[PDB]
């Protein structure tokens, strides 16, 4: 989805 | 408490997270809509308040298969593209 925040959560 | 926006003050690391991260989001979502040339700028714009592209660049590419980052490649280097577009007239045959 639009949402490239999965990676992110890592920080 | 306070306000909130984008690029506030940048001493604060919280705010270039929330901004890096809203420009990271708005451009995927751009793309979700095919405006590709826009996601190669806020990104370019994310790399320019991290400061550590190649480990984003990493990051976006274990996240999932990225073919706008290809595009992003692309459009940073002009020259290099006219020397292919010369050389070998973009592409030639090997015996």
């Amino acid at each position: 989805g639009p949402r490239l925040s999965r990676l992110l959560s890592y920080a | 408490r306070a306000g909130l926006s984008k690029l506030p003050d940048l001493k604060d690391a919280e705010a270039v997270q929330k901004f890096f991260l809203e420009e990271i989001q708005l451009g995927e979502e751009l793309l979700a809509q095919g405006d590709y040339e826009k996601g190669v700028d806020h990104l370019t714009n994310a790399i320019a308040v991290c400061g550590q592209p190649q480990q984003l660049l990493q990051v976006l590419q274990q996240t999932l298969p990225p073919p706008v980052f290809q595009m992003l490649l692309t459009k940073l280097p002009t020259i290099s593209q006219r020397i292919v577009s010369a050389q070998s007239l973009g592409e030639d045959d090997v015996e």
